């Protein structure tokens, strides 16, 4: 077993006030825990694998002198990866953030059968190939 | 070509101009509004349209590596020319 | 589940023995930062000042993360007393180039979207 | 007030307040603060000045990309008063001066260019006007830089109905002509003072204060077409407001009395510089004039604005003038002057 | 082996590594977690965070073993994981012209102990992983900030740390002075997502869900 | 004006606790339906939720009476209470 | 008029036909001085005198849960019972049917591109009414 004399902590893990984070990012903002939905202009699914964590969208204006848009929201390029769902609440509740978690979403399996194309008395019969 | 709105500004070939009541006219207040005045889209309307005895025709844009990447373009459609869209000539089927 | 290795403090009772010490290492540098720097504050204001930091942390009861927070307020200690800090950087904790923002609802809806 | 003139952001130096301001004479000290505080929020600021353009480097800073606008301007030539204005929503008037050139009188930059500015403004569709007035002006002062005051403010309503005039008394700051007036008299052995300064009353007020109460004109919609009085929180005697200034430079303080007459011919061979006169006939009696008190005015509490105290920001103008041996010392080492109560 | 557009693969090499990573483990048992070796011959000892000392003396002073350059010391942050951060040690061995990499981990609040008695160079880069990362080092000399500005809030190089961070600096002319103030940006970064919806490896598939 | 206002019912479809107000649903609120023509008599079924009767009356002044484990018969009085006082 | 935020500017609530409670996520913040819906009134309640008891988005859904519970359940349906009730206490009260025939007021695709203020101040979808009236009546790259 271990030797360096460990102590009994009980109480939930909190990082915010050593993190440096200032007040006003921690308590109004909303972080978004959810698996990202298929890009439905292709068919692969690799980006549909993993939990991110995003936070809510914020002001984006209008700069004055070239027109490009400007933002004061220092997290609105924060993205995290999470191999779960349960590492994600985690993280989120130990930095302090409120959080909604989407339910993963996965396609339902699907009996395909080319047969059905050529169908004696079905609807399935297709009129073109 | 460069035009001008009401107020004097040239309208750019993107069609932008600042409108009378807009504050933003003041950073030309001692300068000049840097515009162009080769429109693209007033020089590619003078090249002829050429006229070619094959379905189809490619285009590299003229030079080979120099140019871009070469594209064929169908020229069945009676009613219209065939146009690359690079470079934006114009092709046509001698008497199709 | 809830062992752990400590960083300096086993239980709040030595961790309030640290904060309460480096309180008073501050409590005196006041005096002295306001007179190497030619800050143009009060020792009251400087004073009141750390007071008001050392409270924004007094709900905290886990001792590793008491410990973290004396270990870094001893470095600012440190940074101070030798001079390695600016005045720029002494003055960033007043921010008297911020126009305050406002807390109630109807001056937040009236000046933009945030909540 | 259209799609480009809506506020963005969230106060910052990039982000869009909504305000097209003209500053006029925004070269000077009043003008660095108060284009200072609108750059911070993100204003579009136009600044007409008269000067070298190295002398407007220090107003380049003030603002992100695009947002400090200079043009060269003439007092005298009404279609430059028009390229700067005519875009803007807010016209603010800080011309003058202290003395009087061999091109410029003080009716020139307090009564005639003022005038031209208000016109060509209404003229030119600009929805809101300030004015800086002196507090002190009336048609019936000892100077003409109090009576052209007066004059100019009075000239302003007749033209700019909507203006809104600020008096503010006497300004100490870093770069002011009123408390580092005071300090550098010590090149001269003593302090003269007429009535020993035992007669004077003044009522100073911190530059940020005034710079704070035209921020909020501009924003407040009620400052329209009313005058306001920005004074500070304490009146002081002449003598014991210089031997406070004194004491917090910690030099000697050897007063000594003066006949109003005597002071005179003595800024009279000051007026003789080709230069900055050190002190004029006129500053003499604006030094020597009691601040009048105007209850009928609305003050800085009307505009949001909290007077900073003297003592409390006194050190920081006056510790320029201390030696190595008195440097260091602290803002709670010297007894803060008498004020006279009401 | 002739395939010019293919890195020609070190089969001795990685025999020799795997080897010793197994005589690392049979003599470090109370600390040696995992050990593998790479497809480019670099050799990994993953190690408990108490076996710190332990380990990295015994590399540094065994005959065998003989690892007494420290390459270099950092940390990655890896949020998924319980013990976000992971410490890694760069050892070079001269007598036996030879590399590895000892690995253990640590979270915000658990102390790992200093590696300075047993390589003075270990002094800066532990400022560095305290600075960048916010983890502590036990009986360091002087644990300090050495890269981030005085009075700076915040560790950098932590994946949940902004890319421009929460302040910014501009000279202000009213107080003659540097002042921070909250971060504004006249164009904000562009975020682009590259990755494609295709796997491109498919030896490093995991398994399914 | 003091009068009811509003009824608003919360239930389970399943939990037992909630076993008295389906109850009092299926055999008496078509009666208490047809005796207040007018009152907005609130029925929405959540999952795993306590039961609970608000009762919402003038200028917005809103009281919950909790109907946890209550039997077919105290939920009846406890409408009682509330279309009868009109306080 | 009271600029509002359109349903790509807040995060709201909306229950479709099946009684599922889903809500929307902020993508673009409201055009000018728009704002979002509910702080609108909000705002009208404190002026007048009459704040309501919530303040944020969270404590608005709070409120929503007081009223009706499953408005607070996103992606779940919510089963409704009692069909019996419902049809004896529609006995109660015997209506006559109208002679004139049921007549959907979207008979041919024409109707179905415009339905709403979004849809109506679309130049696509008045491009589409135009095309399958008039019909087709220069595409490269
Ligand atoms: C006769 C002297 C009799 C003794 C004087 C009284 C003793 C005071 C004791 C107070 C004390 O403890 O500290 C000493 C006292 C104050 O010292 P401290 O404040 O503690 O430390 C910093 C020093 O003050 C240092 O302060 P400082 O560096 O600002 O000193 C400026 C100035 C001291 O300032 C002045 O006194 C100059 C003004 C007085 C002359 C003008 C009188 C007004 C005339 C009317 C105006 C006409 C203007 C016309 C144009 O002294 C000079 O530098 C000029 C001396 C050049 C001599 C060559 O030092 C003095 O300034 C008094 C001496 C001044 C007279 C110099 C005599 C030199 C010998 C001849
Ligand atoms: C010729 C000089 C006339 C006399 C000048 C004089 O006596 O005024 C000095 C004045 C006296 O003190 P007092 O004003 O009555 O009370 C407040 C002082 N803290 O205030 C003082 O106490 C300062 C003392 C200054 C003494 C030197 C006088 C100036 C040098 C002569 C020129
Ligand atoms: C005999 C009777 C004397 C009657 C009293 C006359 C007092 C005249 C007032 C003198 C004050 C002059 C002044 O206001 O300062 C001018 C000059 C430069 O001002 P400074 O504070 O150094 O910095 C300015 C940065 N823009 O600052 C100076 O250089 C001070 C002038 C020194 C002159 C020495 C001769
Ligand atoms: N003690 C004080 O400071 C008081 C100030 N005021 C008033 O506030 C305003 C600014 O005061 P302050 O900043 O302290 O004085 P400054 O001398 O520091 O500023 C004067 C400004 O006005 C310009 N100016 C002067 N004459 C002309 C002219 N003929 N043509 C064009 N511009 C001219 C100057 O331009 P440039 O520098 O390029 O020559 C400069 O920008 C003034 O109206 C003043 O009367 C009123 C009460 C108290
Ligand atoms: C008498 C005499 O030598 O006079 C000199 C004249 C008289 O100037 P003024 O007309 O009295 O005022 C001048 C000021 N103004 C025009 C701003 C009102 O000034 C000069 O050239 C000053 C000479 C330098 C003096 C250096 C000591
Ligand atoms: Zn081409």
């Amino acid at each position: 077993t271990r030797d360096t004399q460990l102590i009994t902590v009980d109480e939930k893990l909190d990082i915010t006030t050593i993190t440096g984070v200032p007040e006003e990012h921690i308590k109004t903002r909303k972080a978004r825990i959810f698996v990202p939905a298929r890009n439905n202009m292709q068919s692969g699914v690799n980006n549909t694998k993993k939990w991110k964590m995003e936070f809510d969208t914020r002001e984006r204006w209008e700069n004055p002198l070239m027109g490009w848009a400007s933002t004061a929201d220092p997290l609105s390029n924060l993205v995290l990866t999470f191999s779960t769902k349960e590492d994600a609440v985690a993280f989120a509740e130990k930095n302090g953030w409120s959080y909604d978690v989407e339910e993963r979403k996965v396609p339902k399996p699907k009996s395909k059968s080319y047969g059905a194309n050529f169908s004696w008395n079905k609807r399935t019969r297709v009129s073109t190939k | 070509g460069v035009r001008t709105s009401p107020t004097g500004e040239k309208v750019t070939h993107t069609g932008q101009v600042y409108d009378d009541g807009d504050y933003r006219k003041v950073r030309f207040v001692g300068r000049q509004k840097e515009v162009n005045e080769n429109f693209a889209i007033d020089l590619i309307a003078e090249q002829p349209v050429s006229q070619v005895g094959s379905r189809v025709i490619s285009c590299d844009g003229g030079g080979g590596a120099l140019g871009h990447p070469r594209v064929y373009i169908n020229l069945d459609k009676e009613t219209k020319t065939g146009t690359c869209g690079y470079c934006g000539l114009q092709f046509r089927q001698q008497h199709h | 589940s809830t062992s752990v290795k400590p960083i300096f403090s086993r239980d709040m009772n030595e961790a309030k023995r640290r904060v309460r010490e480096l309180y008073r290492a501050w409590y005196r540098e006041v005096p002295n930062t306001v007179h190497l720097f030619q800050l143009d504050i009060s020792v009251k204001q400087g004073r009141d000042k750390v007071r008001e930091m050392f409270k924004k942390n007094a709900h905290i009861t886990d001792p590793r993360v008491v410990d973290l927070l004396v270990i870094k307020g001893k470095m600012e200690l440190e940074e101070t007393i030798k001079v390695w800090k600016q005045r720029t950087h002494v003055m960033r904790f007043f921010h008297e180039t911020e126009a305050p923002r406002p807390k109630d609802f109807l001056s937040k809806f009236y000046v933009g979207h945030d909540p | 007030l259209h799609h480009a003139v809506i506020p963005h952001g969230k106060g910052g130096r990039s982000s869009v307040s909504g305000i097209v301001a003209t500053v006029f004479g925004a070269t000077g000290f009043l003008g660095r603060y108060v284009v200072n505080h609108l750059g911070r929020m993100g204003s579009q600021v136009i600044v007409p000045h008269r000067c070298e353009p190295y002398d407007t480097m220090h107003l380049r800073p003030m603002g992100d990309l695009g947002q400090i606008i200079f043009m060269d301007w003439n007092g005298r030539d009404k279609d430059s008063i028009r390229r700067a204005v005519e875009h803007s929503s807010v016209v603010i008037n800080l011309v003058g001066r202290e003395w009087e050139t061999q091109n410029f009188d003080f009716e020139d930059v307090f009564v005639k260019i003022p005038q031209a500015i208000a016109q060509v403004s209404k003229e030119a569709g600009v929805e809101k006007f300030i004015h800086i007035s002196h507090l002190n002006a009336d048609i019936k002062s000892s100077s003409k830089y109090l009576r052209s005051k007066a004059v100019g403010e009075k000239e302003v309503r007749e033209t700019f109905p909507e203006a809104t005039i600020i008096k503010p008394a006497e300004i100490f700051g870093r770069e002011d002509r009123f408390l580092n007036y005071f300090a550098n008299i010590r090149w001269f052995g003593g302090v003269p003072l007429i009535s020993l300064g035992k007669k004077t009353v003044k009522q100073p007020v911190y530059i940020v204060d005034v710079t704070k109460g035209i921020i909020n004109a501009i924003k407040d919609p009620d400052a329209r077409g009313k005058t306001f009085a920005f004074v500070g929180p304490s009146r002081y005697l002449l003598f014991d407001l210089v031997q406070y200034v004194f004491a917090v430079a910690h030099r000697p303080f050897l007063p000594y009395p003066l006949p109003h007459f005597a002071y005179r011919w003595i800024g009279r061979l000051f007026e003789i510089s080709p230069f900055e006169p050190w002190t004029t006939r006129d500053k003499v009696e604006r030094i020597h004039t009691t601040d009048k008190i105007l209850p009928h005015l609305p003050g800085l509490e009307d505009l949001g604005v909290e007077a900073t105290p003297l003592e409390l920001k006194a050190i920081e103008v006056l510790r320029r003038h201390r030696t190595y041996r008195w440097l260091s010392s602290e803002i709670e080492d010297v007894q803060p002057a008498k004020t006279i109560p009401t | 082996d002739t395939r010019p557009t293919v890195r020609p693969r070190n089969d001795v090499a990685h025999k020799q590594l795997s080897a010793f990573g197994e005589y690392v483990a049979e003599i470090l048992p109370k600390y040696v977690q995992q050990v593998q070796v790479s497809c480019f011959n670099e050799l990994e000892i993953c190690i408990h965070p108490d076996g710190v000392i332990p380990v990295l003396t015994f590399l540094r002073d065994h005959s065998n073993a003989q690892f007494k350059s420290l390459a270099d010391l950092t940390a990655v942050d890896i949020p998924t994981r319980q013990n976000r951060f992971e410490i890694v040690y760069n050892l070079l061995s001269l007598r036996f012209n030879s590399r590895i990499r000892v690995k253990t981990y640590t979270d915000e609040l658990t102390p790992i102990e200093s590696s300075v008695p047993v390589y003075k160079a270990a002094n800066w880069y532990e400022r560095e992983i305290w600075d960048m990362f916010g983890v502590f080092f036990a009986n360091h000399p002087d644990l300090r900030r050495i890269l981030t500005d005085y009075g700076f809030e915040g560790h950098p190089f932590r994946k949940d740390f902004p890319l421009s961070g929460y302040v910014e600096l501009r000279y202000d002319d009213e107080v003659k002075r540097v002042v921070a103030e909250p971060v504004e940006l006249a164009q904000e970064f562009r975020k682009f997502d590259l990755n494609s919806p295709w796997e491109a490896f498919p030896a490093y598939r995991q398994p399914p869900e | 004006k003091l009068g009811l206002r509003e009824i608003r019912i919360h239930l389970c479809q399943r939990s037992p606790g909630s076993q008295g107000v389906r109850d009092f649903i299926e055999k008496r609120y078509v009666e208490l339906k047809k005796a207040n023509p007018d009152l907005p008599i609130l029925i929405r079924e959540c999952s795993d939720v306590q039961p609970k009767l608000w009762a919402r009356y003038a200028f917005g002044q809103e009281k919950n009476v909790s109907l946890n484990n209550f039997s077919a018969d105290q939920v009846t009085r406890a409408l009682e209470n509330v279309l009868s006082s009109k306080a | 008029i009271l600029p509002g935020a359109a349903y790509t500017e807040k995060s709201a609530t909306y229950v479709n036909t099946e009684g599922r409670a889903q809500q929307t996520k902020v993508a673009v913040t409201p055009p000018g001085l728009a704002r979002e819906d509910w702080k609108i009134i909000r705002a009208l309640s404190e002026i007048a005198g009459m704040t309501l008891p919530y303040d944020t988005l969270d404590q608005v859904r709070n409120r929503l849960e007081e009223v009706s519970p499953n408005l607070v359940r996103y992606d779940d349906v919510e089963g409704a019972n009692y069909f019996q009730q419902a049809s004896e206490l529609s006995k109660l009260v015997n209506q006559q049917l109208l002679a004139d025939p049921l007549v959907p007021p979207q008979l041919t695709i024409k109707d179905f591109y415009m339905t709403d203020s979004i849809s109506r101040a679309s130049q696509t979808m008045a491009k589409c009414v135009k095309a399958v009236t008039e019909g087709a009546h220069p595409s490269i790259c």
